[PDB]
This record gives structure tokens, C-alpha cells and sequence, in this order.
């Protein structure tokens, strides 16, 4: 099962303060740290600080500067880290992982993405891509979709509900004015299309929002 | 506090070659490395810990050796799934700390690209705007060129482009160009054609369609 | 006997402070830049080199309250030896003086 539980996205306006969280689940030892490790877009990974659940002790690393505070409920068994008054430098995924007190992450959480703007939360538009009626073909089609005017980032997008990944590239986001739009690709036999249904599913966190959209010939 | 140097940022490897990563420590850390691989969009995961000790369900072609203060991950007959940021971790004195990363990159055989075009969505006019979506998919090397034609005559306005990291799948690129205009003025235009100048051809690569 | 009870007792709670040693130390050194003593295992290993008094000096707490630890695993070292043998000489005297028909 998935050992760390994290929330997909945040958005924080500038000045603002958010609580992340990290449920865990699997073997659990009073023993365990959760420690939280910071990657901006295109950059490497920072470590932030770390907590041992079963005593409340936290440390942090002081070589920047103090943003986070450490917390976590033992009932529950989630982490906890505040973040607090947050500028776009702040703008990151933050990911958790599990430490058994031997120096390594055996386990991470998926990431919440953060992203600090005064822009606001859109769901996306989602609008299939078939072939037009002129376009010839071999033994392969190409299909797609295009996830539109979304904000903040991430989306995730998945081919009939994850059982089709051969063949995939998600491009991307591309942001202008405000909003995110990105495109999907999928490839799969000629013969198979549309016989076998083809359909992009488009979960957006910040929202709460996951859209269907089949994609038919025109 | 320790400082680990990754050297090279990049490392450009043939198919089936044996590839090493370089770890080296600011002061003596015994074994106390690890390493771990993250993909694109994906979250880090451990490969090797302790310097060289293996971890379940991790390929056997992955190994690690040093100690003291040079370190190395090794990746022997490397493959497309390799393609992606490692980076080396200690934990011998307080606080933990993470090299700077390095880029797995690898050269494939030269791929043309199959280029598709795609017209606005009945949905998306509805909406009252129209994007013209190209896909430029699985080609090598990453250098690609992409032109917009309305009517025979070159459109460069509203044109958005998106590049694929490297495909862990087969080593190739892809890249989307998007053309997003008005109802009204994707209306008033019949022929819409994308264009594909890449290495592998003297002849651009051509799709379009008609509006009506 | 006394004796026994006292020695069997030292060495039960000998190794109840090597192992909550272990876990306090890298509770009290994590924190600390530089420090050494961050992990269970390698803890658990100077929690012994320690209470034995083998000096490698290969880990040692930095701080106010790894050092405090290290002397309450020193002391526990140190007593329960001198339990051990201060038992061990009362065993051998009261035997002796029995081989005396004492
Ligand atoms: C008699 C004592 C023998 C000491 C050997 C420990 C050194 C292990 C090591 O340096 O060798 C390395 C190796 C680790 O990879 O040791 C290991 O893994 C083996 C793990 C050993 C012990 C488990 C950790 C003890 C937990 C103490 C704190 C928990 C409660 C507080
Ligand atoms: C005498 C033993 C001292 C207890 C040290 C516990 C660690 C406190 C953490 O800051
Ligand atoms: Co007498």
C-alpha cells in the first residue's frame, strides 16, 4: 500500500500561511523521524527539517532561512509542517519521507505542490483531440486531449482510468495571463480505435476536481 | 556541514554502456551514502544505501561503491527507464544533506518525429475560442523546428510550444505546438497547416486540414 | 543471596541503559551541526564502547545532553562491574572459608 499520504496541491497567497500534511501507514516504530525535503521547479532537492512523532522533538536546517514548523498528532499518525508567511521563493513541491532512525528515506509521499500567487483557483477545461475527417493512417492513430485554463499547477492525467500508459506523453504546462493549459498524447493500434474506447481522465488537486472526456471520431 | 559534489551535471550514455555517477564528500563520511533515483514528475526513491548495499526490488544492474570521501553509482547495460536525476545523500554527521543531482541522458539512434494535427474541438468553439493543437512525437536529437501556416502564409502570433523531457520509454523527445485564436477569427480561415524541420530530413514533415 | 540479586539486577538495568543510551543520544545530538552520534545502530555500539570504557573515540556526544547520557551509561558500566566482582569475591570468600570447615 502507499506507506506516505499527501495532499496534490496548495495554493497560498502571498503573506499567507499553509499546513501541510503526511498521513502514514505501514510498520510504524517509536523509533521513525518524518523529515521534509524541498524541490523548486528544475532544481534539486533541500532538506527542511525533521520530527520524531513519538516525543515532538523537532530540528530544522538552519543554513536557510526559518520557514517551517514541525508538528504531528500520534493518534492519526500524520506530520504536520506550517509554513508560514510565504513569498514565491517559497513556491515548490514539498515532499515527506519516512526515516527508521538509519539514515536513509526508504519511503516518500507523492509531493504537495505549493504555489504562492494572489491568482485564483480554476478548474480545467477539458476538449478531446480526434483526427480530421482528411487525415490518412497506418497501423498506428494518434489521439489526445487538451486540459485548458487551469490554476495553480499540477494536473494529472490518465488514459482510461491508468490501464492504457504505453504510448503516453503529457506535455508541460505553459502558463500565460494567469493560467495553465497543457496537452496530452496517446497512440494506440488503428484497428483498435474507435472499436475500443479511448477516454482522458483529468484530476485537478487545487480544485478538487477529476473530469472525464471520451474521445470519438469527428 | 558536508558538502557533496555530483560530477558531471550531465552524463550522455550509449544504450547497453556501463554509466557512473560521481559522489564526492567534503570531509571522511565512512559509507554513510545513499542514493536515490527520481524520474520526471515522479518522487525520489532509494537505489542504494550504506555506499553499496542493494535494496529489494531494485535492478540488480544498479551497484555502489566507495568510502571516505569518493563514492560512485554504477548502472551497468543502461536502458530508457534509467533516464533521470540521481542524487547522493549522507548521513554521517548532522544536518543530512543531498548532492546537487545529475541528469541521465541518452543517445538513441536518430528518430523522425510523427507529427499530427488536430482541429478545434466542437466543445472548445462552443466556448468561443478554437486551438489548433500539433503533436511532434517520439523524435531524436531534441533540436526540432515547428512552423504555423494560415492559408500558405506563415503565422507566428499565438503560437504557444511545450517540450517533453527525455522519454524513459525509448529515449526520444516529443513536442506540442499550439495555435489558439478567436471563434471569430479561426472562422474567417480554410486551410491550417503545422510543419516539422527536424535533422532527420531535408523535407519538412506537412499536416493540415480544412475548416470546412 | 544479596549479592547475586544486586549484580543480577545492575546487569539487567546495564542493558536497559545501553538501549534507552542509544535511543537519548541521537535524540540529544540530532540538533547538534557536526554530530556523529545520529543513528540507532552506531549508538547502540557506543552505548557499549562506553560503559566498557574501551575509549576508540570513534563517536562521542557534542552536546549538554548526549554527554549528560554517556555519564549515566558510564556510571551503570562502572557499578554494575564493580556488582559483578565485589559478588564474585564474596562468592569465592565464603566458599574459601567452607574448604576451611569455617
Ligand atoms: C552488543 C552490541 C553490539 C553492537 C552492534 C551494533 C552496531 C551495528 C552496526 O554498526 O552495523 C551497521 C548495521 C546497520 O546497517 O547494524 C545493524 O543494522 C544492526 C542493528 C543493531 C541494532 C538495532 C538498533 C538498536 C536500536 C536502539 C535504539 C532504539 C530504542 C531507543
Ligand atoms: C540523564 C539523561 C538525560 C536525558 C536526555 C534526553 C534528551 C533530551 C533531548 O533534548
Ligand atoms: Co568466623
Amino acid at each position: 500500500q502507499v506507506q506516505l499520504q499527501q495532499p496534490g496541491a496548495e495554493l497560498v497567497k502571498p503573506g499567507a500561511s499553509v499546513k501541510l500534511s503526511c498521513k502514514a501507514s505501514g510498520y510504524t516504530f517509536t523509533s521513525d523521524w518524518i523529515h521534509w525535503v524541498k524541490q523548486r521547479p528544475g532544481h534539486g532537492l533541500e532538506w527542511i527539517g525533521e520530527i520524531i512523532p513519538s516525543y515532538g522533538r523537532a530540528n530544522y536546517n538552519e543554513k536557510i532561512q526559518k520557514k517551517a514548523t514541525l508538528t504531528a498528532d500520534k493518534s492519526s499518525s500524520t506530520a504536520f509542517m506550517q509554513l508560514s508567511s510565504l513569498t514565491s521563493e517559497d513556491s515548490a513541491v514539498y515532499y515527506c519521507a519516512r526515516e527508521r532512525g538509519d539514515g536513509y528515506f526508504a519511503v516518500w509521499g507523492a509531493g504537495t505542490t505549493v504555489t504562492v500567487s494572489s491568482a485564483k483557483t480554476t478548474p480545467p477545461s477539458v476538449y478531446p483531440l480526434a483526427p480530421g475527417s482528411a487525415a490518412q493512417t497506418n497501423s498506428m492513430v494518434t489521439l489526445g486531449c487538451l486540459v485548458k485554463g487551469y490554476f495553480p499547477e499540477p494536473v494529472t492525467v490518465t488514459w482510461n482510468s491508468g490501464s492504457l500508459s504505453s504510448g503516453v506523453h503529457t506535455f508541460p504546462a505553459v502558463l500565460q495571463s494567469d493560467l495553465y493549459t497543457l496537452s496530452s498524447s496517446v497512440t494506440v493500434p488503428s484497428s483498435s480505435w474507435p472499436s475500443e474506447t479511448v477516454t482522458c481522465n483529468v484530476a485537478h488537486p487545487a480544485s478538487s476536481t477529476k473530469v472525464d472526456k471520451k474521445i470519438v471520431p469527428r | 556541514d558536508i558538502l557533496l559534489t555530483q560530477s558531471p551535471a550531465i552524463l550522455s550514455v550509449s544504450p547497453g554502456e556501463r554509466v557512473s555517477f560521481s559522489c564526492r564528500a567534503s570531509q571522511s563520511i565512512g559509507t554513510d551514502i545513499h542514493w536515490y533515483q527520481q524520474r520526471t514528475n515522479g518522487s525520489p526513491r532509494l537505489l542504494i544505501k550504506y555506499a553499496s548495499e542493494s535494496i529489494s526490488g531494485i535492478p540488480s544492474r544498479f551497484s555502489g561503491s566507495g568510502s571516505g570521501t569518493d563514492f560512485t553509482l554504477s548502472i551497468n547495460s543502461v536502458e530508457s527507464e534509467d533516464i533521470a536525476n540521481y542524487y547522493c545523500q549522507q548521513s554521517n554527521r548532522w544536518p543530512f544533506t543531498f548532492g546537487s543531482g545529475t541528469k541521465l541522458e541518452i543517445k538513441r539512434a536518430d528518430a523522425a518525429p510523427t507529427v499530427s494535427i488536430f482541429p478545434p474541438s466542437s466543445e472548445q468553439l462552443t466556448s468561443g475560442g478554437a486551438s489548433v493543437v500539433c503533436f511532434l512525437n517520439n523524435f531524436y536529437p531534441k533540436d526540432i523546428n515547428v512552423k504555423w501556416k494560415i492559408d500558405g502564409s506563415e503565422r507566428q502570433n499565438g503560437v504557444l510550444n511545450s517540450w517533453t523531457d527525455q522519454d524513459s520509454k525509448d529515449s526520444t523527445y516529443s513536442m506540442s505546438s499550439t495555435l489558439t485564436l478567436t471563434k471569430d477569427e479561426y472562422e474567417r480561415h480554410n486551410s491550417y497547416t503545422c510543419e516539422a524541420t527536424h535533422k532527420t530530413s531535408t523535407s519538412p514533415i506537412v499536416k493540415s486540414f480544412n475548416r470546412n | 543471596a544479596l549479592h547475586w540479586r544486586a549484580a543480577g539486577a545492575a546487569t539487567v538495568l546495564l542493558v536497559i541503559v545501553l538501549l534507552a543510551g542509544s535511543y537519548l543520544a541521537v535524540l540529544a545530538e540530532r540538533g547538534a551541526p557536526g554530530a556523529q552520534l545520529i543513528t540507532y545502530p552506531r549508538a547502540l555500539w557506543w552505548s557499549v564502547e562506553t560503559a566498557t570504557t574501551v575509549g576508540y573515540g570513534d563517536l562521542y556526544p557534542v552536546t549538554l545532553w548526549g554527554r549528560c547520557v554517556a555519564v549515566v551509561v558510564m556510571v551503570a558500566g562502572i557499578t554494575s562491574f564493580g556488582l559483578v566482582t565485589a559478588a564474585l569475591a564474596t562468592w569465592f570468600v565464603g566458599r574459601e572459608q567452607e574448604r576451611r570447615g569455617h
